[PDB]
């Protein structure tokens, strides 16, 4: 049987909601290791990575490795009921299908029960090698979201090129050009100023800002988002889960 | 032109 | 004459926001008891009855029974433009075809004068005697609402029952099943546990979310909302206004 | 060259938000004394002039008076994408067909560079004589934008009249009547109670609402709004910019 | 089948 | 009947 309770329900919200809007249906697979899923929009331009390991829950019971096809907005229209503070539970039989959601106040005042159907879904999942990115943004979510929503009201592709003088995001529409350069200050003296960009080899790609406006969905997860770039790979763009795991998005580049 | 994630790593 | 002085003139705004979406026309009758209205939705399956008791008005001048007819929408356009800490007076010529609503600051630096055109109306009041019902809860309004738009979501219709074990709100619709379960926590520690469930025998009923959620317009008014059921009768949701009246919403069952 | 060092940038993007809706292309006018527009409505029913005087720049660089003719749309999108702390500085080249509007945070962490097509614009000023008006009105800008706002949710038309008892705004509709007299407090004893009435003679005029509702898009400019009404002229409708200059809303008279 | 007030209460 | 600004000031 399955039976993960996870204390901070609202984590699972939040990654529903990061998801949802890239993905329509996709399997969430359960093992030992954790509670995870890994599915590419239809155009296959995208790739999203999710972990939430088995030590993040409070109690976790999954006899055997098994998958859950799901619609995500269904998923996510029931999430969206359960409290911020709420406890919440993933039961499913092995041989059933359907998956129940329990959500459970601190309390127990209040205990509701939402069951969905579940559905067969043969998705392609790739092989993603732990690779050494030359350079690495990590700055607040915040303000990629921003730099993101902004650009996009400008152009439709941005250029993300990182040099020994920082990090720029460039892009340029039929109202004009546009360009943001980021720089380490001279200490992390406030979230705001929290910037750290590694360059190793300097990098410059080209991606599509409607997939990188969809990543920042997951805003809300972490105060923290990190750029993984190599001239020769897909971009990567993580999210902390908390500290038990996380929401890995790739996205390939325009050449 | 947009490419692929397959175009990097394969299924 | 008619001339009625309400301190708190954001109560009579939240009273015409709570009632509008359910009747779109409805006579308001002025007595020396109180200033009422009783009126039922186009489909006759729902009812409001409103009360405002002439002891919370600071000055209270009727001086025969009348009965005003308005558009409630139109009545409500002008009191949204009373500020929440306004004094509100209604006054009305006894052989007048308009009302006037006059909007007072406290310090007086501001006076408004707004008229509407009275309308002939000729509706339908129905006698409602005072029942013991078998089963009432009381549980903070933002819950409630909470639970109506959550399970609106879901499907259609909302099955109410209350057993010894507590109260139960189910649904089901295209995308699954949903049920929610309220329980007396183990003291009233906080607002948010703040629920009373008086069970004499157990009740079944369900109802149309729809009109649960038209009732939810109320919320503003209390902090609190009680639910009264009976096996032989329409439920009865009431929020009380201040402590000078109420407004009741009355729902006829699904059967 | 032009180079225009502005460190409170969010004044340029209120600025630009105040006008945009109003006037579709104009021009900015670039001399020693500051930076400048003038500009008609489409239908030259209204009239904008504003004006940001050299001395509230901590940079100001103006080697000869030039026009910048744009799409105030346009500028608007780009002065969005900088940050409300951003020192803004506007960057031109005396025979150039763009400009540069640079953005930068405090810290310097984060540098913008936001390019945009100027266009040539033959737009009409007006010469207006320095009057001195019969009746002003000084009031708080959030409740003369409450009252345009309400009004207009009631009529088109607002006769605004001053006599010694006060100002009153009248409007009538489909739905009724509305009037709103205003008078001075006691004292100013709150930023509530600031309203200011000089009556050198009456005045009463009728003003198209829809006008007066754009000009309020000034609001975030200043806590309070002055209105300067004599019998034969159009009515100015005045914001302050911090303590460097002005936005003067002039509007024609319904007669 | 959705009932009616008026086949509770009569006016 | 709407005025004009134009029938105040000249350009």
């Amino acid at each position: 049987m399955l039976e993960l309770r996870l204390v901070q329900g609202s984590l699972l919200k939040k990654v529903l909601e990061s998801i949802k809007d890239l993905v329509n249906d996709a399997n969430f697979d359960c093992s030992s290791t954790g509670f995870s899923l890994q599915a590419m929009d239809s155009s296959h331009v995208a790739l999203v990575s999710l972990l939430l390991r088995s030590e993040g829950f409070e109690h976790y019971r999954c006899d055997r490795n098994l998958s859950m096809g799901m619609n995500l907005g269904n998923m996510s229209k029931m999430l969206k009921c359960a409290g911020n503070d709420d406890i919440i539970t993933i039961k499913a039989d092995d041989g059933g299908d359907t998956v129940t959601f329990m959500f459970e106040s601190p309390t127990q005042d209040k205990i509701a029960d939402f069951e969905m159907k579940l559905m067969d879904i043969d998705s392609e999942h790739l092989g993603i090698p732990d690779a050494e990115y030359h350079s690495i943004v990590r700055m607040p979510s915040n303000e990629f979201s921003r730099i993101c929503k902004d650009l996009s009201s400008i152009g439709d592709t941005v250029v993300i090129s990182v040099t020994k003088e920082g990090v720029k995001f460039s892009t340029a529409g039929d109202i004009g050009t546009a360009n943001i350069v980021l720089r380490q200050n001279t200490t992390v003296d406030k979230p705001e100023d929290a910037i750290v960009i590694e360059m190793k080899e300097p990098v410059s790609l080209s991606f599509a800002l409607r997939y990188m406006n969809s990543f920042t969905k997951a805003t809300p997860l972490s105060d923290t988002v990190t750029i993984s770039l190599s001239s020769e790979l897909p971009v990567v763009v993580e999210y902390k889960v908390a500290e038990m795991g996380y929401i890995r998005y790739y996205l390939a580049p325009k050449i | 032109r947009q490419t692929s994630m397959t175009d990097f790593y394969h299924s």
